[PDB]
């Protein structure tokens, strides 16, 4: 493997928190990034008591990430696959997941880091970054299936990136992934047709993107508060959607509404979102984005 | 890297 890292190069420092299939650690990795003798990293592991399905999914997720190179997607740095346990080493996102980050910015949050909530400009920047990462994933012919603030990560410089590919599926041959039946599923983020027909497409990721905008503007309130999981399933299939957060900027409300068109064919594409926002972004954006890259063809 | 287990529910789709 070009991805293999010697185990002795990794040192675990502390627990970051439970991942999909086991604990994630903050660690040091020696000689993993050219130009750095030692780099602080995130290291994902599988739980000792993980089911066979979970063990398979953990390895599949690492494999998927090997194919990705995008500034707005969290980078896989290496795998320790010699001996045991398997360590999956990724780019450390200094400000954690976006759901946790947004919740910390609430005026009354105990962990308010002493910084103001996102400005409109900052919310637009976040939106464009998330949409750019998603545009990349779509161009690579994957559907994410779990787009949500908790699965976006925030870097040292506050750049947002797509993380957590635990539900991501290849759609190269057909442009959709179908899985009917019972599951432990992110019901509050799922599109009506996913709920009804078990179908997942870039359009259903777009529905979730709308919910991410709602999270950003509500500082990650719980969607459909007061509704149970089963009530949400009914409500959304029947044409229900979320109300606008208090003081939600109108530019963002307009976008959410478009993401929540009942007919998936009427929703925007991720490329359309970046394009809508392209003139309201940091000067570095065209230097790093998938949208502005030669790859976007 | 917080888990939000409550963000998932056992439901049937399809």
């Amino acid at each position: 493997d070009e991805w293999e890292v010697s185990r002795e190069k990794i040192t675990l420092l502390r627990e970051l928190g439970q991942g999909s299939f086991g604990m994630v650690y903050e660690g040091n990795a020696r000689d993993i990034i050219k130009g750095e003798a030692e780099t602080r990293v995130a290291v994902k592991t599988v739980n000792e008591s993980a089911s066979l399905r979970e063990r398979i999914e953990f390895l599949n997720e690492a494999s998927v990430m090997k194919g990705f190179t995008c500034h707005h997607v969290v980078r896989l740095l290496g795998v320790v696959s010699k001996g045991q346990p398997t360590l999956v080493v990724m780019e450390l996102m200094a400000h954690g997941d976006l759901k946790s980050y947004l919740r910390s910015l609430r005026p009354e949050a105990e962990n308010n880091p002493g910084r103001p909530p996102p400005t409109l400009q900052e919310m637009i920047q976040m939106a464009a970054e998330i949409a750019d990462g998603m545009a990349y994933l779509n161009a690579k012919k994957f559907v994410h299936r779990d787009l949500a603030a908790r699965n976006c990560m925030v870097a040292h410089d506050f750049t947002v990136k797509i993380g957590d590919f635990g539900m991501t599926r290849d759609i190269y041959e057909t442009d959709y992934y179908r899985k009917g039946g019972k599951g432990l599923l992110p019901v509050r983020w799922m599109a009506p047709e996913s709920l009804k027909d078990g179908v997942f497409t870039t359009s259903s990721d777009m529905w979730s993107f709308g919910v991410v905008l709602w999270e950003i503007t509500s500082l990650a309130e719980q969607p459909y508060q007061g509704l149970s999981n089963e009530q949400v399933l009914k409500f959304v299939m029947d044409g229900g959607y979320l109300d606008q957060p208090d003081n939600c900027p109108e530019r963002v409300t307009d976008l959410m509404r478009m993401c929540w068109q009942f007919n998936p064919n009427m929703r925007p594409t991720f490329l359309e979102i970046v394009n809508l926002l392209k003139d309201d972004l940091h000067p570095s954006f065209p230097e790093v984005s998938f949208f502005h890259s030669e790859e976007n063809k | 890297y917080n888990p939000y287990p409550e963000d998932y529910g056992d439901i049937e789709i399809g």
